Parts: C-alpha cells; structure tokens; sequence
C-alpha cells in the first residue's frame, strides 16, 4: 500500500481525491460538512480539521481503506490537503499556521 | 447679523477695547461642561486671552440654573461675558431678566451702548430670535446660517415688532404664522465652536499647531452625532494642516518635533491603545455592521481576523507591541479584506498627532480620552447639586489633559475611555439580548430599570454613549424604520429617570439633509400641560430629568402627542 501512495501519479490523483471529498462531500441538508468545519477551524484558528472516517467510507471508500491500511502516508497528504483547502477558503491562513 | 462671519475681529477688538487691563480681571467665560467642542473653544480662547494678557475668570457650568444662579452674582464690574456651547436656544434677555434701561450707558444722537456685554458662542440652532434680533445686549456669533437663510424669519420679527383693520390682522396672523413654522423647528447643530473660535484666530493672525489641533479635536468631538457637520469642516482642517506643517521632508523623529499629519485614522476604537481586536470590538459602527452584540456576530469578527491572516493572539496584542509588520501592512489587509463584511467605512483619513518618541495620538482617541475625563474623571435637591458638582470638577481634568506637559493625565482618560466602553457595550448587549426596545408607533423606548453600571448612566453623556451605540446599530439596519428614540435610566437615590431623547440618523456611509431632534420642545409642551415635577434645565434640551412615578404619565402624554 505505501509504495502505491507515494507513487507520484497516484499521489497526485490521491490528493485531487480527498480535496474532491472536502469540497463535494455534503450532509443531507446540501451543506458541504467540511466546508462548514473549514469556516470554524479558522474561526477557533485552530491546527486541526476533524474529518469523520464514515463520511470518507460513504465517498470514493478506497481512501478510507487506504487511510486505514498507510495512515502515515496518507494522513501527509491528506493534511497537505486539507492545508491546502482552509488556504482556499482563507487566504493567508498560512501566516496563522 | 449681529456678528457674521466675516466680521469677528471688531467683536474681539470690541472684547479688548472693553475688557482688557493690567488693573482688573473684567472678563468672564461661562462655558458649558460636559460639552467637548465647548472645552475646546475656552481653551482657544484661553489661551488667547493667555497670549494678549485678559485678567479673566472661566466658571463650568452645567444648565440654565446654575446659569441664572452664577448671572445673579456677577459685579459691575464685569463688562463682558463669553458664552460658550450655549444659550442661543433661548432668549437669554428674557431669561436672565435683562432691562437693557437698566444697562445703558452713554446713550449721546440716535444711539445706545452698554455696561455688560453677552457674546454667545453657539453652535445649536434654531438660533432664539430675541437674541439675534429683539436683543441690543446679547450678541451671537454665527457661522453665516443667519443671513443664509432667515431673512423671511428677520422680516416677520421685525414687521411683527412694527405691527401694534382686515390687512393689519391679516399681516400679524401670517408673520404669527412664519414665527410659529421657525419655531417648533426641531434642534440641531450645525458648526463646531471650536472652528468658529478658530475663524476669529485666522482673523486675528493667532494661528498655530496647538490652536489647530484644539480646533481639530472640538470639530471632531462633533463626529458620532453629526458626522454632515464634521464632512462639512474636514476640508478645512486639510488646508490649515497643510499651512502651518514645516517644510522638512523625511524628517528625522526626534524629541522636540511636534508632527500633526493627515492619515489614516480608522473607525475603530481607540486602536493606537486598545488591542486591534479590541479596536474592533468596541467599535459603535463595527458592532452595528457585524451585528456584534451577539454570538453569530462575535463568529464574523473571529471569521475576519482569520481571512485577514492575523492570529487572533496578535489581534489581542497592545498595539504597541503588536507585531510590526502587521502594522506595517494593516491598510493593505483593511483594503483587501473589509469590503467582503461591508465594514469598508472603517477606511478615513483622520489627524494623527505625535510630539518626539511618546507616540501618536489621533483625535479620535484624543476626545475619547477627553470624554472619559468628563464622564468618570474624579435631601434629593441635595445630592443632585452634589452630583452635578463632581461634573463641574471633572471639567478641569479634561481641561489640564488637553496640555502635553500632563499626558499621564491623558492616559488616565485613555483607560478611563476603554472601561467605559466596556460599560457601555454590556448594557448594550443586555438591551438588545432581552429587547428591552419596544417599539411604539411614533418613536422607539427603552427604560434601564435595574441592572449593573446603572449608577453611570446617570450622567448625561455616558447615557449619550449608550444611546448612540443603539442608533448606530439600528440605523445600520434596513429593516427598521428610522424613528426616534427615547432612553431612560433611573437614579434609585434620587428616585428620578434621567431621559434622553435621541434624533435617528442614516446609515454611516450613505449620503442627505439632516434630520432634527424635535424631542426638545416636545417634552417642553409636554412639561408645560403636566403636573409632573421634570426637570429640564440641562443645557442639551432634549436631556430631562423626571421623578419616577410621573415616568408613564408623561410618555403616555408624550405617544398621544403629534408633535414628534
């Protein structure tokens, strides 16, 4: 499993993946849920994002196996990721962490 | 008319031909205390009369009684009296029970001259007639409203006085008629006293970077309520600035340069002292904007600090030790950031003073301090004099903070301004979390009945603070209708509300012709059907002071009445 998730081709993929699920993934009531997280970590200016495994086993599920079987490399990633997001729904998060 | 303009040179060379000598003090300053722009405007002429060496007396004053009291026992000897940030309002011939009989001298021709003259410095209108005509003893300054617009009120007084048959009633009933439309016109300030004392110093050649920056902080005290005003004196404060700044460029900081600049100076409270997002917080328009007073509202300031990129540990910092680059870059994030929340008002320009290394103060910050100082600083008939004593008193702290040689005075009012703030805030939230507004049909009410910081409220103008943090937040509402309002505080121990009524105004950033505050003569009629034992001697006619039980009788009169 690791040498598949550094696999830069499918690191690359990887990481459009669990962007693809922060953006897209949504409760039933139509809201983005990791929008919503994304909007309070800036709001607490806290270093962690909680992500619900179920919500990632409901959507594109091999992550979730992935994550579960090669948690040190996915979760960098997948932090890179979720950095990356909170960077695009606030700018200049980077000065705060 | 009486003197314009153009012409207060000959009343202050009239002030020296009078009032002046090394043998005897002749001059008198009444000035109205807790009044800032009135402060301002003795300390000008103070200093002034300093300068051109006037034996003169300055007494604070709280209202018209303290007013006819202090009148009543003035000698003979003193031949002029200044009044400052009062008495336009009223016909002070009248109401000081002036016989100009009893006053003349040296009549000899057709001609008349006087043993005491009365000069008002006033900036409130409608100007009262009797002094601006009917008088030959008082003598008004004005900004130029007189001869701008009353010449049909001038002609009516006149023919009216002339007018002692069908065309002899039907003149007298329409110049009743014309008198009648000017008064019952509802009140409002239109000049700061403190630009106008400033004129006569550009008209004397006394101009200089302290006479600017007294003028700067009486025009800008006039800025929460009357902001048309401010934006009408603005540019000139820009071109005074400009003339009097020395010529050096890229000037060294050093000890004894006193540097007074245009820059940007935000809307945000006390910045320079407060934590930036302190700064924010106690912010009138920031709370209006964000609708602040609530959790949601706390979330969106949070929210902007962090689209802004600043951690809110470094937003909590004191501004002096708050990180420099931040400060550096802080008009950039402002421009990048706050047009997203609407807060893009925030963005002025102001005038930041700096005197050597002590660091910059704005005029924002400085009246802050000022008021502060005037609010907190230092049977029932009683303690109502000694209360209104403590506020005579605290005028002097103000007064000795204005002076460079006392800034930790200064800082005194600096802290004073942020606890006060902090006061005014919590009573706010309490106000709007458990709508202690309610809304009748002609005007807005809200009576403090309990609760802390009720022992502040009692003086007029930290109740001025409260009401003018609620106008702000309603006016920066589209859903409410723009009424006026009325708020109360009781005094559980003189067992009396104190009763402000408070004008609407339009949201901060839009621009209208100003609307005025028709709670004055109101509660006047008011007072003057009822039994009731208000009070209504404050200087600011539309501030009262009314016994409990009476309270609800006089509202239910006030709401039955078409006058507002």
């Amino acid at each position: 499993y690791s040498e598949w998730i550094t696999q830069p081709n499918v690191s690359r993929t990887i990481a459009r993946e669990l962007k693809s699920f922060l953006l897209e993934y949504t409760d039933e009531t139509g809201r983005s849920v990791y929008g919503a997280r994304i909007r309070t970590l800036g709001e607490m200016n806290s270093e962690s994002l909680e992500v619900n495994y179920r919500h990632l086993a409901e959507s594109k599920a091999i992550l979730a196996l992935f994550l579960a079987k090669c948690p040190e490399e996915m979760l960098k990633i997948f932090d890179l990721v979720a950095m990356e997001a909170t960077e695009l729904h606030y700018p200049d998060y980077a000065r705060i962490h | 008319m009486y003197y314009g303009i153009s012409q207060f040179s000959e009343a202050y060379n009239k002030i020296l031909r009078n009032s002046s000598s090394h043998s005897s003090c002749q001059l008198v300053i009444f000035v109205s205390c807790l009044n800032i722009d009135a402060l301002c405007a003795t300390k000008m002429l103070s200093l002034l009369f300093k300068k051109q060496l006037v034996q003169s007396q300055i007494v604070p004053i709280f209202g018209y009684s303290e007013l006819r009291r202090h009148y009543s026992q003035l000698d003979d000897n003193i031949n002029s009296l200044l009044l400052v940030g009062f008495g336009g309002v009223i016909d002070l011939e009248a109401f000081l029970e002036i016989d100009p009989q009893e006053y003349v001298i040296d009549t000899d021709s057709g001609e008349q001259s006087f043993r005491r003259d009365i000069y008002v410095l006033d900036a409130h209108r409608p100007w009262n007639l009797d002094n601006i005509f009917g008088s030959q003893i008082i003598q008004c300054f004005d900004d130029g409203t007189v001869d701008d617009t009353l010449g049909e009120q001038k002609e009516a007084y006149y023919k009216l006085l002339e007018l002692d048959r069908k065309q002899r009633k039907k003149q007298i009933h329409e110049y009743e008629g014309v008198l009648e439309e000017y008064y019952s016109q509802g009140t409002t300030v239109v000049n700061s006293i403190s630009a106008q004392i400033y004129s006569l110093l550009s008209a004397i050649g006394e101009t200089n970077l302290s006479n600017l920056w007294l003028n700067i902080l009486g025009t800008t005290s006039l800025d929460i309520a009357y902001a048309q005003v401010y934006n009408r004196l603005y540019p000139l404060l820009q071109d005074e600035v400009k003339r009097l700044t020395p010529s050096s460029r890229n000037s060294v900081k050093t000890p004894d340069t006193l540097t007074l600049n245009i820059q940007p100076d935000y809307y945000l409270f006390l910045l320079r002292h407060s934590s930036l997002y302190d700064s924010f917080y106690y912010s009138n328009y920031v709370n209006a904007k964000l609708s602040l007073w609530n959790e949601n509202g706390k979330k969106r300031l949070h929210k902007m600090f962090a689209r802004m990129g600043i951690p809110l540990s470094t937003a909590q910092e004191t501004w002096l030790y708050m990180d420099h680059s931040i400060k550096r870059e802080l008009g950039i994030i402002f421009d990048k950031n706050l047009d997203r929340y609407g807060l893009q008002d925030i963005i002025r320009d102001g005038f930041v003073r700096t005197l050597g290394y002590r660091g910059s103060i704005s005029a924002s910050e400085f009246v802050e301090a000022l008021t502060a100082l005037l609010e907190v600083g230092n049977n029932s008939a009683q303690k109502l004099t000694n209360l209104r004593k403590r506020w005579v008193s605290n005028f002097w702290l103000s007064w000795d903070a204005l002076d460079d040689r006392k800034v930790e005075l200064l800082n005194r009012g600096i802290q004073l301004a942020q606890d006060l703030q902090r006061a005014i805030f919590n009573t706010g939230v309490a106000i709007l979390e458990k709508k202690l507004i309610k809304h009748l049909r002609i005007y807005r009410l809200c009576v403090l009945q309990d609760g802390p910081d009720l022992d502040l409220y009692r003086n007029p103008l930290t109740l001025l603070r409260l009401g003018n943090w609620l106008i702000e937040c309603c006016a920066e509402s589209e859903d409410k209708q723009l009424l006026p309002m009325v708020l109360a505080s009781i005094d559980e121990n003189t067992d009396t509300y104190l009763v402000a009524g408070l004008t609407p105004r339009y949201p901060r950033g839009l621009d209208k012709k100003p609307i005025l505050n028709n709670f004055s003569m109101a509660f006047q009629q008011i007072t003057a059907e009822t039994d009731a034992k208000v009070r209504i001697d404050n200087f600011e006619s539309s501030i009262i002071e009314i016994r409990r039980e009476d309270l609800s009788p006089f509202l239910e009169k006030l709401t039955l009445s078409g006058l507002l």
